[PDB]
RNA sequence: CUCCGCAUAAGCCUGCGUCAGAUUAAAAUGAACUGACAAUUAACAGCCCAAUAUCUACAAUCAACCAACAAGUCAUUAUUACCCUCACUGUCAACCCAACACAGGCAUGCUCAUAAGGAAAGGUUAAAAAAAGUAAAAGGAACUCGGCAAAUCUUACCCCG
RNA sequence: GCUACCUAAGAACAGCUAAAAGAGCACACCCGUCUAUGUAGCAAAAUAGUGGGAAGAUUUAUAGGUAGAGGCGACAAACCUA
RNA sequence: GCUAAACCUAGCCCCAAACCCACUCCACCUUACUACCAGACAACCUUAGCCAAACCAUUUACCCAAAUAAAGUAUAGGCGAUA
């Protein structure tokens, strides 16, 4: 059909030989020996030359089927750049878990009552808007690589100030710079996991269960969506040279091994660089997948069965402006199969912190129409965002 | 230290400072070359306080007490280096045979005349070398009568040269005639 | 309008349009540094 | 050294090493005032801050802090009787502190 | 045109400099401790600091390699950032400021003053009168501000028998460069902001002005300069943009005095510093009946542990610890 | 309006002209990524200064001294005053031959050495 | 000239690629074609068209998901992307097209014709008479070459031995094999020619630059010229 | 007075810094001319990057409602290789292109009326003609090819496109 | 390096009205309608005033491309170093 | 009486003879006079016209390997100019 890349762009064939290199028993007289080209003598033939000693900065990789680590069967990995094109639905099925909207009744117990409220909530969490937004840089319009990831940490810095009433908020950190990975099947799928990017909320206690035993027991009637003729790795970084390997991100002896919650955000200018609602959630089933399976292997080892003691990792997403919440619960490390005992999976989708902000007054007609500020700011989701946080804790 | 760029103190607002003869290269055939490496940087040190006192005396406006000091030195450095040179030369010869310490070549480059081209150090071999190859060491035969047209320039040159000497004596015979022996 | 004002002096474009690498670049180009070489040019180029 | 060629480096040779440097340098008054830790000297152009520094500890036993280089311009304005242009030359100035509150 | 003032620097003894530049003078020690009318867990407090900084040396896995050229931004930069917002958290408990407190990661702080004139030598202005002007462009690693004022170390006319440094040369010698751009007064956020008061930085000092390459360039005695170059401009700046939040300047100089704490490392060693603005007026016309200074306190740099193996901290120290503690324990006086 | 008879340097041209062009200084390393530049150390020249303590030689000497004539040394020269005793002795001796030049104080090649004659790896 | 084209990539993606202006101007640097210049700037979308091209692994009759059909600023039609298997790109949409539709790409001959659905791509062998048909190639393998315009559409006139009687948009008939296939509807953006540009300022916009000012006289070129349609063409070799 | 001014880019290349002067400006203090001496110091800026394969549908516009076409300037992963580090260059001025110390030409940022930068008068007299302005009795286009110019702030129509 | 057209990647456009604009008023900026002056001048095409346009087929810096039997041209036989 | 006036060398021209033809180190085809990295671009091809023919259109001398002579002869040529 129509080939790609036009033959001027191309390399050009090497010159032709001289002819006298076709008659036998004649040795060509080149320049070689003058060591440089003149027209008038025939153009010698060098052999593959080597550097011989080492040169990092003149290195050449050897071929990629000469590397160790090379294996025919693929491992299609899923990578923080990854954007899946079916979303949660293709997540679903890759993970083998089944979806609730809303989140559990016991983590929105916790701030049901007015005790565990913050001090001056609502006009505190308006002042961690406006700072990140307006009053943050110089600048008069701060750029969302920018306000994105501080209007999440100073989120983290309020909900922390809870120790007074709480104090088994001081057994966790907030870890940045770290990763995990992930290797499982999902019918004759090598599927992997490398998680990066973001905070990683540790603790020293792991979180408590949420479904009961019925309640996993009951999963077994589910069954899984599928989305024919979309394959479910699409979208995936499908690799030859890999190492199945499983990876929490530390050593043995690390004081906060369990994670509790990851924070994942989508800072970045341009719309088009920026995951889609659907896209993100997806990124964090996986991610807390991820995680949640490095742990099962290290406690209960590699084998692949229905967990005893299941795993619990939370996960929240924002853009800047809308928040995700995810509650995912590891009931089975045996996902080869379709059938049996499923995960689940709390989500609340596109809860909006604020509708707008305004930095500069909005004058119409010498009037100011819209002051500066946020606009529609609805206290309820950072209700969620602090149950998430308090959760085993309170 | 610092003391070293500057003469003796005494000698500071002397309008001349005794000194010795300049080093002769033969004087110095007969020292070891580890005498000769000492040897080079004690003068180093007095040619660094000479032109210290040089420049100084220019800023104040005023005469260098003794000039021929430091063309004494330059000339003891420079003999010094000529001995080095003529041993190392010469052991060179012996192992080797060659004549010139670095490599090169006769060549023709684009604009026809000779030239003797003095190789570089490089880490690839010459016919992977991108910037080596887009020269040139050849003329094409548009070059000839250029080359013809600068030969005739110089033989104009040789000729108004070699007439004029000639005018030169016949006109010096006639003011000194008992030159005709 | 006023004229004379034609040069605008950019040292890219002068080295670029009549500089070393660009006479010799044609062959032509080669035979102007070689009249100037002949002609005794104090300089052959920009 | 300067009008000489340099032994080329690759990983794993050889120290580079000069037994008899032609640099020569001369001591000269600042014209400006400048703090007393300063000093000033002029150099060739080849010459480098870093060689400035090992030359001085090496040859004088003097120890440095810090260097600093400036290229400084010489006036081709000045005209012979031929109205050529007559160009001083351009030279390199060196400012050095001293490292122990000398 | 204005001068570039640089505080983490690689000039020679710019903290004397600096000190003519600020009108400050530099006391070793600490403040004297005021003498005025729960319970602190060093234990918990240490296994933290050894927890932070075990995870970033040994426990923390990296994907690809560590150069050294690279650990301070790899490895102390997080650990830094970590050690303070753990400690918050611990101490709120026994001082309630920190819980409505702003932490700031890596914002920046400016500050603009005039010291000083000069005659300008050279071009068409030869001759006339100019305003020496400065700007300081500083980003700690970490801040924190406040809703309400700390309290003074010494009253404002406190004056100490000692003198400030005064340079023979112009700026120009330290080196210190000029350069025309944006004019800025910036504590780290905007006016709007109510935490507009400053309580305690916390800086790093780059791999460039690491320990080990000073020694390698004769400069030993430069350690310490480069610690407290930092602090009486990182400082100053601070403060004084405090000060121009309420309305003051030069003309219309402090009432009160503004202070503030900071806490510069390079990673290992730790040193302490404390700054009080007394005075703000610099310029000619108004420095020149002013009789105040302002002050600065340091303590020498001494290391928090000796080395670390393994996932075991040999010869960690806690009076450094303790510390840092002091710094984030003060808070505003209460009124009755 | 160019000043086509004057000495190109760094000083001329625009920002990327002026950061290109140099004075004629040896390079002592590479710059990496980010514009970072690596020092290499085995790139600096060294100083091999001696030890001029109890030297007896000057700057300059007396004048109350010979005028010696000039004898430029030839090879020729070296060979007869350090290589020939040595093979006279042997050769009187009665055990000489040419596998054992290497010996008297011949080299075969240059390559393995520190110091190379040609062609030379070394400074002045 | 140093002119070096931009189309050099040689691997196929779905992501814009920038490509950069002519100005009607040829490799030498002459102009060539007049009336080209300036414009808004364009990124370029690599389209197959290559209906039926199996993946890799995969062999014989498969189906892809309409997921989104845009605008595409290198063509009068619109583009719509498609994801079958583990793969994405771009096609030419059809009249009705919208996200969601699953087509169908087959290369079977079946001894009875097919329900022909639009945006399904089937051979000519396997299509009713008097099906209107776009995208259609030479020879199998070749690639769409023909009625690739907004609203274009074709008609499948007759079969015999193996070859298909292909009526073009200018009423012009073409023979082929009965391989070949082909794309089942019209084009979209059927009311393309129905657009008014309005000012000469929207015509800079498309790249096109103002006409000459010379006056021209003209010849006998000019003046309506009825002639017959011209034969049928043939790309089957007998 | 303020037509600006400060800075950057570009260009230019020591071209009003000190000492001296028989040189010089209308000007025998000044100096852009001559001779000598001195001077611009990196953090700003310039000078960058190991290989192979692979990834990159969803504008911008306070980007949130909303509405568009002319359809847009910003992103990776996998494996391999890789422990020495702050070199080199630009940094002056009253400045460039117009033969001139030319009423011309000259991109960007800030200042938007200045905190910066500047001087229309060599002295006198107060003729014509000429140039640039201000005021004007009564009349108000009678001027003139034409309401040109000035003043003032206005109606309607035609030809061509 | 002027100019004509083009390529690559950039920059600028207050305020008012309408908020739709190859829309209007009107700075910067681009152009050069009429008048006077100037005519070896400040200037080998300028000065003052008055004027046209000023979110677009706009203006503009940088680098590159098309060369004389030619190029380029919204054809004025324009422009391609007075 | 000023301004000026005056000079004899510098060297140059035409022949003859003889063939002619570099250098301290360092730098120089990239923006020449720039220490240091993966290349493969390569040279050849009737001169035309002014002019003369009183226009112009075929045509119109141009060292080509020994001075002289044969000889401006044979011969060519809008059988013209001229060669
Ligand atoms: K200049
Ligand atoms: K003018
Ligand atoms: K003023
Ligand atoms: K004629
Ligand atoms: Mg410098
Ligand atoms: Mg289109
Ligand atoms: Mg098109
Ligand atoms: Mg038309
Ligand atoms: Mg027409
Ligand atoms: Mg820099
Ligand atoms: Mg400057
Ligand atoms: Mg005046
Ligand atoms: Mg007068
Ligand atoms: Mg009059
Ligand atoms: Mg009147
Ligand atoms: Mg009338
Ligand atoms: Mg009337
Ligand atoms: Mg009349
Ligand atoms: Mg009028
Ligand atoms: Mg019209
Ligand atoms: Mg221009
Ligand atoms: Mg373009
Ligand atoms: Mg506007
Ligand atoms: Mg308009
Ligand atoms: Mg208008
Ligand atoms: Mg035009
Ligand atoms: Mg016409
Ligand atoms: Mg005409
Ligand atoms: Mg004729």
């Amino acid at each position: 059909a129509y080939e790609w890349g036009v033959r001027s762009t191309r390399k050009s064939e090497p010159p032709p030989l001289d002819r006298v290199y076709e008659i036998p028993g004649l040795e060509p007289i080149t320049f070689a020996g003058k060591m440089h080209f003149v027209p008038w003598l025939a153009r010698p033939i060098f052999p593959p030359w080597d550097r011989g000693y080492k040169d990092p900065r003149f290195y050449r990789s050897p071929p990629l089927h000469e590397h160790p680590l090379y294996k025919d069967q693929a491992c299609y990995i899923f990578h923080h750049r990854c954007r899946l094109l079916e979303g949660v639905k293709q997540a679903l099925w890759l993970t083998k878990t089944k979806l609730i909207e809303g989140l559990p009744e016991k983590v929105l117990s916790l701030v049901d009552d007015p005790r565990n409220h913050i001090e001056n909530q609502d006009e505190c969490v308006l002042n961690v808007i406006s700072h990140a937004r307006l009053w943050q840089t110089t600048e008069e319009i701060p750029k969302r690589e920018t306000y994105c990831p501080v209007i999440v940490d100073n989120l983290i810095q309020l909900c922390k100030s809870q120790i007074l009433k709480h104090p088994s908020l001081a057994r966790r950190i907030c870890v940045q710079n770290s990763t995990f990975s992930a290797t499982w099947n999902r019918e004759s799928l090598l599927l992997q996991v490398r998680g990066s990017g973001g905070a990683r909320l540790s603790t020293k206690d792991p979180l408590p269960t949420i479904a009961s035993r019925e309640e996993i027991e009951a999963t077994k009637n589910h069954v899984l969506e599928t989305f024919y003729p979309i394959s479910p790795i699409i979208d995936l970084h499908e690799c030859n040279i890999y190492d199945v390997k499983n990876d929490t991100g530390f050593q043995e002896g690390y004081p906060y091994p369990y994670p509790h919650t990851l924070y994942l955000l989508d800072k970045a200018n341009l719309r088009p660089h920026r995951l889609q609602p659907d896209q993100l959630r997806a990124k964090m089933i996986l991610f807390a997948f991820g995680s949640a399976l490095a742990q099962a292997r290290l406690l209960y080892g590699n084998d692949a069965k229905v967990l005893e003691q299941p795993v619990v990792v939370q996960s929240v997403g924002t853009d800047g402006r809308v928040f995700h919440f995810l509650v995912f619960q590891l009931n089975t490390t045996d996902l080869d199969c379709n059938e049996g005992v499923k995960n689940l999976a709390w989500v609340d989708s596109d809860q909006l912190l604020y509708q707008h902000f305004w930095c500069l007054p909005v004058i119409k007609k010498r009037v100011v129409v819209e002051p500066v500020g946020p606009v529609g700011f609805k206290p309820e989701t950072f209700r969620k965002f602090l149950a998430l946080y308090l959760h085993g804790a309170a | 230290g610092l003391e070293e760029f500057f003469d003796d103190p005494k000698n500071w607002g002397q309008e001349k400072v005794k000194s010795g003869a300049a080093w002769t290269c033969q004087q110095l055939r007969n020292k070891s070359n580890e005498d000769l490496h000492k040897l080079w940087y004690v003068l180093l040190k007095e040619r660094n306080m000479l032109l210290t006192l040089e420049q100084e005396a220019k800023r104040q406006r005023l005469p260098m007490p003794s000039p021929e000091r430091l063309d004494k030195v330059v000339d003891s450095m420079d003999a010094l280096d000529k001995v080095v040179q003529e041993r190392e030369d010469a052991l060179r010869l012996l192992q080797t045979g060659q004549e010139r310490a670095r490599p090169g070549a006769w060549r023709r480059d684009i604009f026809g005349r000779i030239i003797w081209h003095k190789f570089k150090q490089w880490v690839i071999p010459w016919h992977l070398n991108k910037r080596y190859n887009r020269k040139r060491f050849f003329a094409l035969p548009y070059v000839d009568h250029f080359l013809r047209l600068e030969r005739e320039k110089r033989a104009r040159i040789k000729a108004r040269k070699e007439n004029l000497e000639r005018k030169k004596a016949k006109i010096l015979l006639k003011k000194f005639p008992h030159l005709a022996e | 309008k006023a004229r004379g004002n034609e040069y605008q002096p950019s040292n890219i474009k002068r080295k670029n349009k009549h500089g070393w690498v660009r006479r010799l670049s044609t062959p032509a180009g080669v035979q102007v540094i070689l009249r100037r070489m002949l002609k005794g040019r104090k300089s052959l180029s920009h | 050294a300067r009008n000489v060629v340099y032994p080329l480096y690759r990983l794993g040779g050889p120290q580079l090493r000069v037994f008899r440097t032609n640099f020569f340098i001369q001591l000269v008054r600042p014209g400006v005032a400048q703090p007393e830790d300063t000093v000033q000297f002029r150099i060739p152009m080849e010459m480098t801050r870093v060689d400035l520094r090992n030359y001085l500890e090496g040859i004088y036993n003097v120890p440095v802090a810090a260097v600093r280089t400036r290229v400084q311009h010489g006036s081709n304005k000045r005209r012979d009787h031929r109205n050529v242009r007559i160009k001083k030359p351009d030279y390199k100035v060196a400012y050095v502190q001293l490292a122990h509150g000398q | 045109m204005k001068y570039m003032v640089y505080p983490q620097t690689f000039a020679l003894n710019a903290d004397r400099w600096y000190q003519y530049f600020t009108k400050t003078v530099f006391l070793s020690g600490l403040p004297p401790p005021p003498a005025e009318p729960p319970a602190l867990d060093l234990a918990a407090l240490r296994a933290v600091a050894c927890d932070c900084l075990l995870q970033e040396h040994f426990y923390l896995r990296r994907r690809r390699r560590v150069h050294r050229y690279e650990e301070s931004e790899v490895i102390s930069l997080p650990f830094l950032d970590q050690l303070v917002s753990t400690l918050v958290g611990l101490l709120s408990p026994h001082n309630p400021a920190l819980a409505a407190a702003a932490l700031d990661y890596r914002c920046p702080v400016h500050f603009y003053w005039v010291r000083g004139e000069e005659i300008i030598p050279r071009g068409h202005r030869r001759g006339r009168i100019d305003d020496l002007r400065y700007q300081i462009d500083d980003k700690p690693n970490n801040q924190i501000r406040i809703s309400k004022q700390l309290a003074e170390f010494v009253p404002l006319d406190y004056s100490v028998p000692i003198e400030i440094p005064t340079i023979k040369c112009k700026p120009d010698k330290l080196p210190l460069f000029k350069r025309q751009y944006e004019n800025h007064i910036f504590v780290g956020s905007k006016t709007a902001d109510p935490c507009c008061y400053g309580h305690t930085q916390f800086h790093l000092l780059p791999d460039k002005l690491r320990r080990e390459r000073l020694l390698r360039q004769n400069c030993a005695d430069q350690i310490e300069v480069v610690f407290r170059a930092n602090a009486i401009a990182s400082l100053f700046a601070w403060t004084g943009a405090q000060a121009m939040y309420q309305g003051f300047w030069s003309e219309a100089d402090v009432t009160r005095p503004f202070v503030s704490q900071a806490v510069i490392t390079d990673g290992k060693y730790f040193s302490f510093f404390c700054y009080q603005l007394n005075t703000l007026a610099l310029t000619t016309q108004a420095d020149q009946n002013n009789p105040r200074k302002n002050i600065c306190w340091g303590t020498q740099s001494k290391p928090l542990y000796e080395t670390i193996e393994d996932n075991d901290v040999k010869g960690f120290n806690d009076d450094v610890l303790l510390q840092i503690v002091h710094f984030l324990l003060n808070r505003p006086k209460e009124e009755k | 309006g160019a000043d086509r008879m004057s000495k190109w340097t760094s000083k001329r041209g625009p920002r990327s002209f002026r950061g290109r062009k140099g004075r004629g200084a040896k390079g002592i390393g590479f710059l990496t990524s980010g514009w970072r530049f690596v020092q290499i150390k085995e790139m600096v020249p060294e100083f091999v200064v001696p030890d001029l303590t109890g030297f007896k030689l000057k700057p300059y000497v007396s004048y109350l001294a010979p005028e010696s004539e000039e004898t430029p040394l030839t090879a020729a020269q070296l060979f007869s005053e350090a290589v020939a005793p040595a093979i006279e002795k042997d050769f009187k001796d009665g055990t000489f031959d040419p596998d054992n030049l290497e010996k008297y104080g011949f080299e075969p090649t240059q390559e393995g050495k520190l110091f190379q004659l040609y062609p030379r790896n070394f400074l002045r | 000239a140093n002119f070096v084209s931009w189309k050099s990539r040689t691997k196929y993606t779905i992501t814009p690629v920038k490509m950069r202006k002519s100005g009607g101007r040829d490799h030498t640097g002459r102009i060539r074609v007049h009336g080209i210049g300036g414009g808004h700037k364009q990124r370029y979308r690599m389209i197959d068209f290559l209906r039926f091209r199996p993946e890799e692994t995969k062999s014989g009759p498969f189906e892809e998901k309409v997921i989104q059909v845009r605008y595409d600023p290198c063509r009068s039609a619109d583009i719509a992307l498609v994801a079958g298997g583990s793969r994405k790109r771009w096609i030419i949409a059809t009249e009705n097209m919208q996200a969601g539709d699953t087509i169908l790409n087959s290369n079977h001959i079946g001894r009875m014709a097919v329900a022909a659905r639009e945006g399904d791509a089937h051979p000519l062998g396997a299509l009713p008479v008097g099906t209107l048909i776009n995208n259609v190639e030479s020879e199998p393998g070749r690639g769409a070459q023909y009625i690739r315009a907004a609203g274009t559409c074709g008609v499948l006139l007759r079969k015999v031995n193996g070859t298909a009687i292909i009526q073009l948009p200018s009423k012009r008939q073409m023979q082929v094999l009965e391989t070949c296939v082909a794309t089942v509807g019209r084009v979209s953006n059927v009311d393309h020619n129905k657009r008014v540009i309005g000012k000469a300022g929207r015509n800079r916009w498309l790249g096109k630059r103002p006409n000459s000012g010379r006056w021209h006289r003209k010849g006998g070129w000019a003046g309506r010229k009825i002639r017959p349609l011209p034969p049928m063409k043939s790309y089957v070799k007998l």
